[PDB]
């Protein structure tokens, strides 16, 4: 996170590290929706063209974490992988469109004031809060600038969601309705973007109709890090929930 | 677990549960203007 | 650079 500050204790209990075995390093972030379901990028599992390919014996989820670096005992839960569900459309040829994957854990990890879930948008949440000029929240352990540079623990940053027209003309990419930016525009005065490292991770908005925490996107990708001019793209969850839902149906429990 | 998953996501332990609010959320429904 | 983490874990 760029321009971003330190995280309070317990200010994202759904945040998740997606942890290599070896080398043992940080892999992107991801999210925590129920006792066993966590969500990511497919882009942080699988992206053929770096030979990135990664199945669930090369990877362990830390949940509960604040530090970085340290195995904070007694605070964080480690969980292996059951199995991992990437979306059949996700186009890794092109532009990184349905750039989601959801995580089965081989077993249900316990709550605590550290580790809770976040909700899952629906119709009429998502209809009501993703609108440009609103803020939603990013959070993550990923780089500190474009070219470190790491931060000791979670930072945090609030951003606003940018008009569709403008996300479109700022970059050569083709945009979909699965993705929307957000970030500063260059004359705000005001920075901040997600980086490296960031990716899989979530973005939230808190309901003013319910006080209740929602994912409304996943840090997908961005040309450079807080740059003037360009913005972060995320995964649209709701455009894309009736796929989570129906792995979940059919693959839970 | 899939929207209409866990009553209870969303509430905070260390926050909304104790009614207490992190240093920046203000922002975020501040700006949500024409909801309230 | 990351703490070693508990075996149990990596088996
Ligand atoms: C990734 O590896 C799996 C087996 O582990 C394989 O089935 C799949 O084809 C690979 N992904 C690629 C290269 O498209």
């Amino acid at each position: 996170i760029v321009e971003g500050s330190d995280a309070e204790i317990g200010m994202s209990p759904w945040q998740v590290m997606l942890f290599r075995k070896s080398p043992q390093e940080l892999l992107c972030g991801a999210s925590l929706i129920s006792d066993r379901w966590v969500l990511t990028a497919a882009h942080c599992l699988l992206y053929p063209p770096w030979d990135k390919n990664f199945t669930e014996n090369d990877l362990l989820v830390r949940i509960g974490k604040h530090s970085r670096t340290r195995y904070e005992r007694n605070i964080e839960k480690i969980s292996m992988l059951e199995k991992i569900y990437i979306h059949p459309r996700y186009n890794w040829r092109e532009n990184l469109d349905r750039d989601i994957a959801l995580m089965k854990l081989k077993k249900p990890v316990a709550f605590s004031d550290y580790i809770h879930p976040v909700c899952l948008p629906d119709r009429e949440t998502a209809a009501s809060l993703l609108q440009a000029g609103y803020k939603g929240r990013v959070t993550g352990w990923g780089n500190l600038k474009e070219t470190w540079g790491q931060p000791s623990v979670l930072q945090v940053v609030n951003l606003p969601i940018v008009e569709r027209p403008v996300c479109k003309d700022s970059t050569r990419i083709r945009i979909t309705d699965n993705m929307f930016c957000a970030g500063y525009k260059p004359d705000e005065g005001k920075r901040g973007d997600a980086c490296e490292g960031d990716s899989g991770g979530p973005f939230v908005m808190k309901s003013p109709f319910n006080n209740r925490w929602y994912q409304m996107g996943i840090v997908s990708w961005g040309e450079g890090c807080d740059r003037d001019g360009k913005y972060g793209f995320y995964t649209h969850v709701f455009r894309l929930k009736k796929w989570i839902q129906k792995v979940i149906d059919q693959f839970g429990e | 677990t899939f929207g209409s998953g866990e009553a209870d996501c969303g509430l905070r332990p260390l926050f909304e549960k104790k009614s207490l609010e992190d240093k920046t959320e203000r922002e975020l429904l501040e700006s949500y203007i024409d909801g309230r | 650079d990351f703490e070693e983490i508990p075996e149990e874990y990596l088996q």
